[PDB]
């Protein structure tokens, strides 16, 4: 449910 | 001894941590200015905002990390970050003023600094106490970032699915940790010290509950949410 994490972890 | 897997677990970690924090602080003239209530929350806001994104930077090249979940990747930097930000600030933390002192007197943070971005004493006073206890260890520059990728690859953070993975990862940075004391520590220096960073990992779960609670408090009123970052909005919640 978290946009801007899983962006910047992929 | 240490083995090959090893040495290269510490090099990797080295490297990634080289990569995330600027020991310049470079980046901080790009936050909302500093104002020395609430008067230094935008500035605050923006560098733990910041130092989140350097977190996942470093976090992400993390041996064995890559192999988890995006899940819980996600549950894990969440639950971490607070504590990883706490960790990799000892850097800059010096015992002289008790301060952060990041390059200059405008980013450079005391008690009074830090105390008016909504935070009470109740979180601070225990954050400094922590960083002393910290500094005091003295730890060499390779047990810092096995320490920190330690704190982000713990099995028990909350809503953690694959636990087993998470905890054959972090035995991997522990017995890294544990064997590169014993081979590369001189004593005294060296005394427990395996036991005293993992009583480290404790008190920052300490910290976090802490900073969670403060947070929801601050974080209640929306003209104060409004002066907060969207990531520290979707990490904090
Ligand atoms: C300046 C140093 C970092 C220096 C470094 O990296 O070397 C950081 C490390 C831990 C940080 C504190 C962590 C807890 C608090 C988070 C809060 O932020 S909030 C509203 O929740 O988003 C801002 C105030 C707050 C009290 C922070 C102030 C800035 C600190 C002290």
């Amino acid at each position: 449910n978290h946009p801007m994490l899983m962006n910047l972890l992929k | 001894k240490l083995s090959e897997e090893q040495q290269h677990i510490i090099a990797i970690l080295l490297d990634a941590h080289h990569k995330t924090y600027d020991p310049t602080y470079a980046d901080f003239r790009d936050f909302r200015p500093p104002v020395r209530p609430l008067s230094m929350l935008p500035h605050l806001a923006d560098l733990v905002s910041y130092s989140i994104q350097k977190v996942i930077g470093f976090a992400k090249m993390i041996p064995g990390f890559r192999d988890l979940t995006s899940d819980d990747q996600i549950v894990l930097l969440k639950s971490s970050a607070i504590e990883v930000i706490m960790l990799r600030s000892n850097q800059s933390f010096t015992m002289d003023d008790m301060s952060w002192d990041c390059g200059s007197q405008d980013y450079k943070y005391d008690v009074t600094d830090v105390s008016k971005a909504g935070h009470t004493l109740e979180l601070i006073e225990p954050l400094i106490k922590f960083q002393v206890g910290l500094k005091k260890l003295n730890l060499h520059e390779e047990e810092h970032v096995l320490l920190m990728a330690i704190c982000i690859v713990s099995p028990d953070r909350p809503g953690v699915q694959d636990a087993k993975l998470v905890e054959a990862i972090q035995d991997r940075l522990s017995n890294t940790l544990q064997t590169y004391i014993r081979c590369r520590h001189p004593p005294p220096g060296s005394h427990q010290l395996y036991a005293k960073m993992i009583q480290k990992l404790a008190d920052l779960r300490s910290l976090n509950e802490e900073h969670s609670k403060q947070y929801r408090s601050l974080s209640f009123q929306p003209e104060n949410s409004m002066k907060l970052t969207p990531l520290v909005l979707e990490v904090f919640g």
